[PDB]
């Protein structure tokens, strides 16, 4: 019938109106993907944006912390915590409070927020572990990839014991991400997390980086160093790890691939202020290079 | 542990099955294809009058 | 200990010897007598537009007139292939979708992805308001495919080396299947809806049983990942497309690999395979932005469909075998005839 | 040989330019650039073929109204092309210098192109329509059915509106882009941009700046430049339509 086709055309028009309206919003959003190894702090950074930009669980962590220390054997056993795995948020609870507890997460973990008339979309990857990561081909359009590592874990082993130390696991994972076919045109923002714990470890003479990393003995601090104020021993160790990550990027790096190193502490609200993240996200030079070689 | 014991029991069931000759399977496939090749719109093009898309 | 492992290795030798004695002659020798089909040329009758991001799934309807597509911006659009008129546009709770389906009765649509949750939508309802019916959420890891045996049962294949048969009314797993050592990527139900297969990530495809619930056979002739699978119209064979350029055809009754399809100038992957109405043409997608048409019995290329601008990630053939629809990552669907 | 040979070069040049411009004519910038292709196609189709015939010693004497239309079309064609480059430069400055709001400033809703074309046509066809131009030598030239001239500072208004105004914006717009790139490259560390800017601006400058100098000079004072040299300068200036380096 004539009316039968007329109604279908009217239905098509209504849907077309909504699609045009929704096309604007999708274009004006910025999407960021988190990455890193286990026990690094990806979820803590996401929670920071919720606090700033926009009870049984706590005691549960304290319950597990007490049993773990006693099983290995009280205060003396806590000092030699490198041999046996133990939760980082142990001393704080035993003696920002809501951000210290650790909760395992399987499902994607998204977040919407607005900073200055611009919409940002930050989501966690999630999951216990993978060696295939076949979903990585889906994220072929994100603007940037945020990488978080544990800079204060170089004398602890992976949860599967008798394996490489935690830092070397991060280096291997970074190489795979950088040399990936699908992620060939995506920049990386590098976050060296857990700075406060690194300072405490270096101050004490219990362990030395030279034992685990032989090359640190002959390392000389770079001339173009800016210790923000600051012992030379702490600053030299802080920079050595940062320069070790960079040599992976510069080797196979090309015109489109860049890398942004940063120093930050996750729990502090000031250090996670998205202001420098906003500047880094807008400092991307894709706009220039593209119109013409410029 | 007992993962091998559970696995090795499965292969026993799969091993004790009946297999036919490849010639019979090939003949069956050929016969089915020859029989049903008549009503294949994609293989033999249909006239534009009978085409619902054209 | 080692004795148990020794028995496992010993049994693997018996399987190979048994398969050798059953190979009287190859398929190529018998099929050499027939005449080639010849060159096949088809043109895009219609083009469907409206999606914003890449399409990851597509399934035809029972009447072969309506199809549903899924994209990465969180949209589920139902089209009308005859006149190119969208009927619905269902927003989704998440922007990550990797599968879609369409009920045999046409009253339900399924979806899933990285949320570990399979959703079910209602199309024919009072006041014409589509709403979520049930949210099956018992898994771990992403999903890959969904299928309907009827209006009350749905089969899913999650990414934790498991498959399950759900139940819409109660929302619980009636049964579960285990045995794969790698991620499951695809499945395809039998024409009689009694058995189904699954291509894992360890280069092995099995033949499960829906009712009993244990594996029956295992084919491991490949050398890389598996991304697609599809049953023969007869119901006694299936074709598998792997990560490498090779695509192989297996047989249930004999238990062995029959024929392989490959070419020297192709080194890309395969993302989707399907058959024709009479099981004479084996279409297959590729990563080189086009589609190729093979021959089931002659193993030679007989046409290339290169009307796309990005990789092909889905493909389907109508029930009456009158059209072929191929999606891609450039937000464009197409219909070929 | 000399006279006929020159006509062969000019006729080939007019035909050669038409092939390139039509072939080209996506994004907002592509829609902006389509105006350049349209103007080049119109020029090659209408004005260029008549140029060789007029430059030939014999004059066609086709008509008075047709001659007036042909003379008027020159201003509309030249002003339309030159004005669009300023718009392209402004769009590039918006896209590059200001990173957010590029998407909240630029919209599909054409309007700017229509406004620019209307502005270009306002100064071209109107003086031909009113037919009141301007001397004894200037007079009696139109009595017999081609002299070109301007009085009451018509050339001054034509030059400022079509050429002087765009180049005021060009220097300011392109000075900021180059300055930002120089400091940006230093950040990565702690030639190509200069070559690109030179290639972009040198053709425009060396093609258009010398012509309007003589255009303003010949009316300001007594006769110091001949008609033939002015015609040759105009012909050299017409090369930019086919020269326009984009994509
Ligand atoms: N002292 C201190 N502890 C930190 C800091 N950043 C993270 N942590 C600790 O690490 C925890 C965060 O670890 P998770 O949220 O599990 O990080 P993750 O392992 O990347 O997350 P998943 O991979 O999703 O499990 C916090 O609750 C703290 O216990 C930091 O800057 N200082
Ligand atoms: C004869 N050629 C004409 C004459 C002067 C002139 C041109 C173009 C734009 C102007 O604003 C002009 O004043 C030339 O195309």
């Amino acid at each position: 019938q004539r009316n039968e086709e007329k109604a279908q055309r009217e239905a098509n028009k209504k849907i077309e109106k909504q699609l045009q309206k929704d096309k604007q919003v999708y274009r004006a959003t910025h999407r960021l993907l988190l990455l890193g190894a286990g026990e690094s702090g990806k979820s803590t950074i996401v929670k920071q944006m919720r606090i700033l930009h926009v009870v049984q669980d706590i005691k549960n962590n304290l319950k597990e912390a007490i049993e773990t220390i006693v099983a290995a054997m009280v205060r003396a056993c806590y000092e030699r915590s490198n041999e046996y795995q133990l939760i980082d948020c142990a001393q704080y609870f035993l003696d920002q409070d809501l951000l210290r507890c650790r909760v395992l997460t399987s499902g994607i973990f998204e977040t919407k927020f607005q900073v200055d008339k611009v919409n940002f979309h930050m989501f966690d990857v999630g999951g216990q572990r993978d060696e295939r990561r076949k979903w990585i081909q889906c994220f072929n359009d994100v603007t940037a990839i945020i990488f978080v590592v544990a800079s204060s874990s170089y004398n602890m082993v992976i949860r599967e014991d008798n394996q490489t130390n935690r830092l070397q696991e991060a280096l291997n994972l970074f190489k795979s991400i950088w040399n990936n076919r699908w992620l060939r045109t995506i920049s990386v923002i590098l976050f060296l997390n857990k700075q406060d714990l690194l300072a405490e470890k270096v101050l004490a003479g219990k362990s030395k980086i030279e034992d685990y990393f032989p090359e640190f003995a002959r390392y000389t601090t770079p001339e173009d160093a800016t210790p923000e104020p600051e012992d030379p021993r702490v600053t030299r160790a802080k920079y050595f790890i940062r320069d070790e990550f960079l040599r992976i990027s510069t080797a196979s790096g090309d015109g489109r691939h860049y890398c942004y190193p940063h120093f930050t502490c996750a729990v502090d609200t000031e250090n996670i202020r998205r202001v420098f993240n906003d500047c880094r996200d807008i400092i991307q030079r894709m706009h220039l290079r593209q119109y013409e070689l410029l | 542990i007992a993962q091998a014991r559970k696995l090795v029991e499965q292969l026993k069931m799969e091993a004790n099955i009946d297999r036919i000759k490849v010639s019979k399977a090939a003949a069956d496939l050929m016969a089915y294809c020859e029989a049903h090749a008549k009503e294949d719109p994609l293989l033999t093009p249909v006239p534009a009058s009978e085409n619902p898309f054209r | 200990l080692d004795q148990l492992r020794q028995e496992a290795e010993q049994l693997k030798n018996q399987i190979r010897d048994a398969r050798k004695a059953c190979a009287d002659a190859t398929l190529s020798q018998i099929t050499n007598n027939i005449d080639p089909v010849g060159r096949i040329q088809m043109r895009t009758r219609r083009t469907l537009r409206g999606h914003l991001a890449k399409i990851y799934a597509m399934h035809w309807g029972t009447d072969s007139r309506l199809l549903v597509s899924a994209s990465q911006d969180g949209k589920l659009i139902i089209w009308d292939s005859y006149t190119t008129n969208k009927v619905h546009a269902i927003p989704l709770r998440s922007s990550w979708v990797m599968t879609c389906a369409y009920a045999p009765s046409g009253n339900y649509v399924a979806c899933g992805g990285l949320d570990n949750i399979c959703s079910i939508y209602n199309l024919k309802t009072r006041e014409g308001n589509v709403r979520v019916s049930r949210e099956l959420a018992g898994h771990t890891g992403y999903l890959s495919c969904c299928r309907f045996l009827d209006d009350n049962q749905i089969v899913t294949s999650s990414g934790d080396t498991t498959c399950a048969l759900w139940d819409i009314e109660t929302g619980q797993q009636t049964t579960t299947f285990t045995g794969h050592t790698g991620d499951v990527m695809s499945l395809s139900l039998a024409p009689d809806t009694r058995l189904f297969v699954s291509g894992a990530c360890d280069a092995s495809a099995k033949l499960w049983d829906v009712r009993e619930g244990m594996c029956r056979q295992t084919f491991t002739g490949h050398e890389s990942d598996i991304n697609a699978i599809c049953f023969f119209p007869n119901g006694n064979a299936f074709a598998t497309g792997s990560d490498d350029a090779t695509c192989r055809l297996f047989d249930l009754r004999a238990d062995q690999e029959l024929m392989t399809y490959s070419h020297d100038n192709i080194i890309c992957g395969i993302t989707s395979v399907s058959f024709s109405k009479s099981g004479r043409l084996l279409l297959a997608g590729y990563d080189d932005f086009n589609c190729n048409v093979w021959d089931a019995l002659k193993a030679d290329r007989a046409g290339v469909l290169a009307g796309h601008d990005n990789r092909v990630s889905c493909l389907g053939v109508t029930d009456d075998g009158m059209a072929v629809a191929t999606g891609s990552w450039d937000s464009f669907l197409k219909i070929w005839n | 040989v000399w006279v006929v040979g020159m006509g062969i070069v000019m006729s080939l040049i007019v035909l050669a330019i038409v092939f390139g411009n039509v072939l080209v004519i996506q994004t907002v910038t592509n829609y902006f650039i389509t105006s350049l292709a349209c103007a080049d196609l119109v020029m090659g189709l209408a004005v260029v073929p008549f140029g060789a015939a007029h430059i030939l010693t014999k004059t066609w004497t086709f008509g008075n109204f047709w001659c007036e239309f042909w003379t008027s079309i020159d201003v509309l064609c030249v002003t339309a092309s030159i004005e669009t480059l300023c718009v392209i430069a402004v769009d590039r400055y918006f896209a590059i210098t200001s990173p957010f709001k590029y998407q909240s400033l630029l919209t599909k809703n054409r309007v700017i192109i229509l406004m620019v074309w209307i502005v270009s046509g306002l100064t071209s066809f109107l003086p031909i329509q009113m037919h009141w131009y301007r001397h004894q030598e200037a007079i009696n030239c139109y009595a017999e059915e081609c002299d070109f001239f301007t009085n009451q500072a018509y050339a001054i208004a034509s030059s400022i509106v079509s050429f002087y105004v765009p180049l005021v914006i060009m220097v300011f717009v392109y000075s900021r882009v180059f300055q930002e790139a120089k400091r940006q490259l230093q950040k990565i560390d702690k030639h190509k941009a200069l070559k690109t800017l030179g290639i972009i601006m040198g053709t425009f400058t060396l093609c258009w700046l010398p012509f309007f100098i003589v255009n303003i000079v010949h009316v300001i004072q007594d006769n110091l430049i001949r008609k033939e040299v002015y015609i040759l300068l105009n012909w050299i200036g017409y090369v930019n339509s086919g020269f326009n380096i984009y994509c």
